[PDB]
């Protein structure tokens, strides 16, 4: 056969091309089709096959390699097929791994690889995602997310099931991608039989080689259509107004072509779209300008909105007049991995919404920050795809050269590392500080993550992983959610706590449209509970399950109740996965009776045990401002909270830092219940400032006096 | 189990100090963390966390 | 320097301050209608928002604490505990 004729780590590019062009495909002993032949011809015409011989030589001569190439060159698809052909997985028994940043992108790449190889999806080419493993025992190439690769490394850090691993889209600098890169570097240092490939599209090839200790770097050439870059004469305070004026000027004077504008938020994008529609109506009324189709692509858009954004531009009102234009106000979707046909003009305000987690108070926020040079280059590359384009930025050239950073901040510094520390402890990395990491996090952040793990009983005082930490690492959720699910058997509310944890892991299901805000508020009040936002979410999930059992349409019921059907399905799948994991681990599933009055108290106690770290207490009876004990954070309650009366203790699942500091997803709890749930974290002997800890100590003294009175009376 | 103190203790000036008596600090010291130097194979990582800039809403780059 | 010598003359016998004021009035005539419209809908939107605040307070009146609610919860659990100890000790004295 072709695989038997090809040698491991010695297959030539001509031999691989002959095996691909052969009428008998030996992956499953099948016959090649016309679509497979067309895909092979396209891969040969692409620049990946021109440098395929050099890539194979570099992979044979070096265990770790870096390939830097432009988008569309074929590094995501043609490199893995050639790597698998050179590795010959039938003679080794180990598969090929393709690490990707996005699960949907990994699934699309796996489907494209299966279509190119003329094999069924999951048989030879497989896809691995969160709670979705579409693979079989005969799979040789598997595309998996960075989180899936991290979970596989935590399950078995030896990585014996994978012979060659290629991590693509490494320029995103994700925390899981960095952890996977560190694990791959450690595996390459331990055993030389594993092949490591790093695919990049930026100018960080030298940095990647320095991280991989002078790995062989292969550059894939290939250009695209030209883009003329223009800069504003000065920095504008009103970025939205400047973008609106630039879009109006492009519609009035510039030639035909779609224009993509860089916005920051969903409400700002909607307001800008309304203003652009009013301006286009005024221009049509006065100067008889051409038609303009406004399309929003912010962080909260539906598939219908995405299809309307990807739809064609409107036609001109009259022949020979101003041509029609499509103004797509996108937030960050169109910056990278987006192909919009007809896009010619780009408006870059230089501001985008990025997520940052400050470890000083452990507060996560989505703040508007200045754009980077990499983001500007990505926007310029997105503009002018099929033809020559123009990209105008609202910042000076000197400002973009100096003030704008070369690369964006990484997700390791933008988020916490408690899950990474738990995964390293499960895999066996005792020396986390001395671990071979190219871009490790801060020592203060690592100490905070280890302290959080010790508070959640993921690690002991010496940093060793206990059985609770092993169970938390095995469970595909946060350590706090795993601790809540573990402690739910004591509270006898295991099913409700698992549903709440699944809903917290899944995205927000509450839909509050601007034109249906009253209907959304009415639905939230109908499906809400006075115990807390977690109780309201549990009641909404129970109502959705009851509607599904009764036979009503899930999407129609979600639309009627202002809910998200996709988020509800994701929460149901996460709850099913958590129940399967609990059944595998022997965790009992119990639920309190509905007629029992202690069900809400048990649920509140389980929530307090799960998330006792994020607990806030009211500063005064006349003040609505709460004081979270995490570094004494003064915050408020979010307006989406369903609790009409604020509680003495509010356990908050999420903390959002904005212009007004508010806490969302707050459940009612008492200080005595919190101290009973977590006596180690809420110890009065180690209690610091201030009066909140003094009140907790007073409540503990009152509980001790009550216990003494009960012992005296008994 | 002893009540482990928080690693990032907020002072009266609003700054978070790394308490060396914390369990996380003890684990980092046992692993080989050095004060003023980042972790990793060669210590090339960032020694400080990413700070979010409080830029105005609807404000362009460089403003 | 032209501002210092605004009363001096050009070669065509025209005062530098008149050149400057002609340019400034040209700019003012170019900008005046659009800023008139801007302040017009600024007034409209501003006192429309004032109106909307007034009906949101009207609706708040139309439809109308923490120590209170946890005091209610604690006396409820204490009354339940009293109930269980009462029929654990046999305190049936109803009529």
């Amino acid at each position: 056969s072709l695989l038997d004729k090809l040698e491991r780590r010695n297959t030539t590019a001509k031999q691989a091309e002959a095996v691909e062009d052969s009428d008998i495909n030996p992956w499953t002993g099948q016959r090649h089709s016309e679509r497979y032949f067309k895909i092979l011809k396209a891969r040969r015409k692409l620049p990946v096959n021109k440098q395929r011989q050099e890539f194979l030589d570099l992979y044979h001569n070096n265990q770790i390699l870096v390939f830097v190439g432009e988008t569309g060159s074929g590094k995501t698809t043609q490199i893995p097929q050639y790597v698998l052909y050179d590795e010959l997985p039938h003679q080794t028994g180990k598969l090929i791994a393709c690490t990707q940043p996005r699960r949907v992108a990994a699934m699309s790449v796996a489907q494209r690889v299966a279509d190119e190889l003329d094999v069924k999806l999951g048989e030879e080419v497989g896809y691995s995602i969160r709670f979705e493993n579409k693979t079989s025992s005969k799979t040789l190439l598997k595309y998996m997310t960075d989180g899936q690769l991290l979970r596989e490394a935590m399950h078995d850090r030896d990585m014996s099931r994978y012979s060659c691993i290629i991590l693509d889209e490494a320029h995103e600098r994700t925390l899981a991608t960095d952890i996977l890169m560190a694990l791959l570097k450690q595996l390459s240092e331990r055993r030389k039989d594993l092949k490591i490939i790093v695919m990049s599209a930026t100018l960080d090839a030298q940095k990647f080689q320095s991280y991989f200790f002078n790995a062989p770097l292969l550059a894939v050439p290939g250009r695209t259509h030209p883009v003329e870059i223009f800069y504003t004469p000065e920095a504008e305070r009103d970025y939205v107004e400047a973008a609106i004026r630039t879009v109006l000027q492009i519609h009035a004077c510039e030639p035909e072509g779609d224009i993509l504008l860089f916005l920051t938020g969903e409400e700002e994008i909607e307001d800008a779209c309304r203003r652009i529609s009013l301006e286009v109506d005024e221009m049509i009324r006065e100067s008889d300008a051409g038609p303009m189709s406004v399309y929003p692509l912010y962080g909260t858009l539906p598939p219908h909105q995405q299809q309307r954004i990807f739809e064609k531009a409107p036609q001109p009102f009259r022949p020979g007049g101003r041509p029609g234009r499509k103004c797509i106000v996108a937030t960050n979707i169109a910056e990278t991995s987006l192909t919009i046909d007809g896009i010619v003009y780009v408006v870059d305000p230089g501001f985008s919404k990025q997520k940052i987690y400050n470890p000083r108070t452990r507060v996560e926020s989505l703040l508007v920050s200045p754009i980077s040079k990499a983001s500007a280059q990505q926007r310029a590359g997105r503009a002018g795809r099929t033809r020559p384009g123009k990209c105008f930025r609202l910042y000076t050239e000197e400002a973009f050269k100096k003030e704008l950073i070369e690369q964006t901040y990484p997700e390791i510094l933008r988020s916490n590392l408690s899950n990474t520390v738990l995964e390293l402890k499960k895999l066996g990395v005792e020396d986390l500080v001395h671990f071979d990491l190219m871009d490790p996090p801060a020592p203060e952040t690592m100490m905070r993550a280890l302290e959080e793990l010790n508070y959640l009983a993921c690690l002991d005082d010496d940093g060793e992983l206990t059985p609770l930490g092993n169970l938390a690492s095995e469970f595909p959720l946060d350590p706090a959610l795993a601790v809540m699910l573990i402690s739910s058997p004591e509270f006898y509310c295991s099913n409700e706590i698992l549903s709440i944890t699944s809903l917290l892991s899944v995205p927000q299901i509450w839909v509050r449209p601007a034109n249906a805000r009253k209907r959304a508020d009415e639905m939230k009040a109908q499906f809400a509970h006075p115990d807390g936002d977690h109780l309201t979410l549990l009641n909404a999930y129970h109502a959705y399950k009851g509607a599904e059992a009764r036979g009503e349409d899930m999407k129609k019921w979600c639309h009627e109740h202002f809910l998200s059907y996709r988020h509800l399905s994701s929460a149901d799948n996460v709850r099913a996965q958590l129940k399967k994991i609990m059944e595998t681990h022997g965790i009992e599933l119990v639920s309190t009776p509905f007629h029992d009055k202690n069900y809400y108290t048990n649920i509140r106690r389980a929530l307090l045990a799960g998330f006792f770290m994020q607990v806030a207490m009211r500063e005064s009876s006349n003040s609505k401002v709460y004081k979270t004990v995490k570094d004494e954070q003064l915050v408020l309650i979010h307006p989406s909270t369903t609790v009409t009366t604020p509680y003495e203790w509010v356990v908050y699942n999420e903390f959002v830092l904005t212009t007004k500091q508010y806490v969302r997803t707050v459940t009612n709890i008492r200080p005595e219940w919190l101290l009973e749930i977590a006596p180690v974290y809420y110890d009065l002997s180690t209690f610091q400032k201030g009066e909140i800890k003094n009140a907790l100590t007073r409540v503990a003294e009152k509980i001790r006096r009550q216990q003494a009175m009960k012992a005296s009376k008994a | 189990r002893t009540a482990l103190p928080s690693a990032f203790q907020p002072t009266k000036d609003g700054k978070t100090k790394i308490n060396p008596n914390s369990f996380g600090a003890r684990m980092l010291a046992k692993m080989g963390y050095k004060e003023g130097q980042g972790l990793g194979k060669d210590g090339q990582g960032r020694n400080v966390i990413i700070e979010v800039n409080l830029r105005p809403q609807g404000v362009g780059l460089g403003a | 320097p032209e501002e210092e010598q605004g009363s001096s003359r050009n070669l065509d016998g025209r005062r530098l301050r008149t050149v400057t004021e002609a340019k400034a009035l040209a700019e003012y005539l170019a900008i005046k209608p659009e800023m008139e419209k801007r302040e017009k809908e600024a007034r409209r939107k501003r006192w429309q928002e004032i109106i909307e605040m007034t009906e949101r307070k009207q609706e708040e009146i139309r439809n109308g604490d923490g120590k209170w609610v946890e005091e209610k919860e604690v006396m409820g659990e204490r009354t339940r505990e009293a109930v269980m100890e009462a029929m654990k000790a046999g305190a049936w004295k109803d009529n």
